[PDB]
């Protein structure tokens, strides 16, 4: 329910 | 001291009641004791990216932990997208190098992919961004993420709630000193 | 109230001691109770015209009296001149019409004469401005003219000196309060 | 020679008949033997002030006499006024200093008046420029004036009318040379 | 007609002799009969990029064949790197999109690879571009390439040599008419 990698979306 | 710290909060209450808006938030920022969600929220919506980073910088640096790294990257991403949207490819490239490049080390490909958005006619040609609606829809939808990222940040997790206290406590305590300048 | 007023100073003192530099001046500005002279000079030398004008705004507007009017005028003139010197005529024009045009009503011939500095290869061809030495010296000589204009201004004359008092006066009063009136 | 000079005209005709529009005009320009009025009007209407001033420079310099001096002045003034119209004051001042500053020595006070048009919200607030209607109308109305200045100018008065001659005159003389004898060698 | 074609050359020679520098080349470009290699060489050294491509367009379009395809590519590539050198990242991009983007369909990865040169401190940090010296060298070492490319290009191969003929051949034939 959260997810903190770096990307566009 | 813990004494000093709790005096900050009293003063803060006063300033807010004296409608000294700017002075309040400079204090929040410089003291690092209270992060004003509703203030942050408002500034994000307005697209005040220089102020937004400045206010954040009072509470955390870009490379402190994983949370605040994504918080920053996210802001400097949207900043670059809007620059692109208003077709100011000059300001975009500036953003790309001065602001987004620090995140390349961690993600070399991601940085290249962000760099290639510069050649597209509309960056919504990129499928991961084909849903980016407009300035307003995108800032609010990014804001939602940011609230989460902040509330899960350990450096923030003790600072987001203003301890509730009587109206005008500082005026009343000052009055107790007058009962007891000089 | 005068109560609230003096309370601000205590805070101003507390802030200064905690090295909250920005918050100090933000309160100086928004309250309009004390005008920090050493800060103003620091900003005039730094060429922070935006900040400089934003700090004066907490005390007076551009058209309030004759002193404040020349104060703003001088600052905008200097901003105008520094634009000419880096040959950014584009910026110089922007300043001439945006900021300076408000003074045209009061002196039409001066505005024209200032306008014509664009068309000069070096505005030191004008003999009245032939004594512009460099950016530092010109801010400095102007700063000295500005101190005079401020110290004479009625709107400022009673807000220049910080009322002397005990170090950590607010921390004392609060420490009183922890001792006081609960007993 | 006057021979060489008149050979230019034949080439001009030929070039024109071969629909080499750009080459035609470069010749007219560099040779300075014929001034194409129809072409001048065309580029003035289109507003190509770089090409217009380049075309004139084949026949005259800015300070050759009164007529040409004013021709360049009118052009550069209009270029300056249009810049004020799209509110590109950046370019306006650039023009004012690069192009119009050459006319200050001659007109010291007119230059101050023109300069002061930058500070105006719309330069039509000046009474003398209150008639400036749109770009199309003011270009056209100034073209009229330029025509008068060009036709009156001594450096042009003998270069305005194309000498009429039989079509493909050059192709005919070449055939007489081939009758007299590739074309490169006999 | 072939008559009309050979008449041009006469005129050309006539024009060159009269020192009408611009006209000669407009005539060259518009007629497409003769490609002035020294003119070209001059412009490419001088960095007149708009003019170089204008002149070229008289003889070939970008997509005419493999050779002219690379020729426009090389020119636009230099035009770009020169923009990077003078740190004009605005123009660098403007060229990257307007001029270079037409080849990206042909070579996607090469295009991405060129794009990413924008985010470098000095593009010589790309190991394939580590031999780029200064403008002057780079122009000349690319000019050689162009020269080989043009001389191999079919659309040029029969237009690179000016037929040699006696001076003022046009003034002589004019004299034969007055006689």
């Amino acid at each position: 329910d959260n997810l903190i990698y770096l990307d566009l979306n | 001291s813990s004494l000093s710290r709790e005096l900050v909060f009293l003063i803060l209450q006063f300033l807010d009641e004296e409608k000294f808006k700017e002075t309040v938030h400079k204090l929040e920022q410089e003291s690092g004791f209270f992060f004003n969600m509703k203030y942050f929220e408002e500034k994000v919506h307005a697209g005040e990216w220089d102020e937004v980073e400045k206010y954040l910088s009072g509470f955390t640096k870009v490379d402190d932990n994983r949370y605040s790294m994504k918080i920053f990257f996210e802001i400097r991403k949207q900043k670059y997208l809007e620059a692109l949207d208003r077709h100011d490819r000059a300001k975009a490239v500036d953003i790309l190098v001065k602001d987004l490049k620090v995140f390349s080390t961690f993600n070399e490909e991601l940085y290249k992919e962000i760099t290639q958005l510069l050649t597209l006619e509309n960056f919504r040609e990129n499928e991961q961004l084909s849903k980016y609606g407009d300035t307003k829809s995108a800032r609010s939808i990014m804001l939602i993420e940011l609230k989460k990222l902040i509330e899960a940040n350990p450096l923030f997790r003790e600072k987001l709630v203003f301890p509730t206290l009587k109206a005008s406590r500082l005026r009343t305590l000052i009055n107790q000193s007058a009962n007891w300048t000089d």
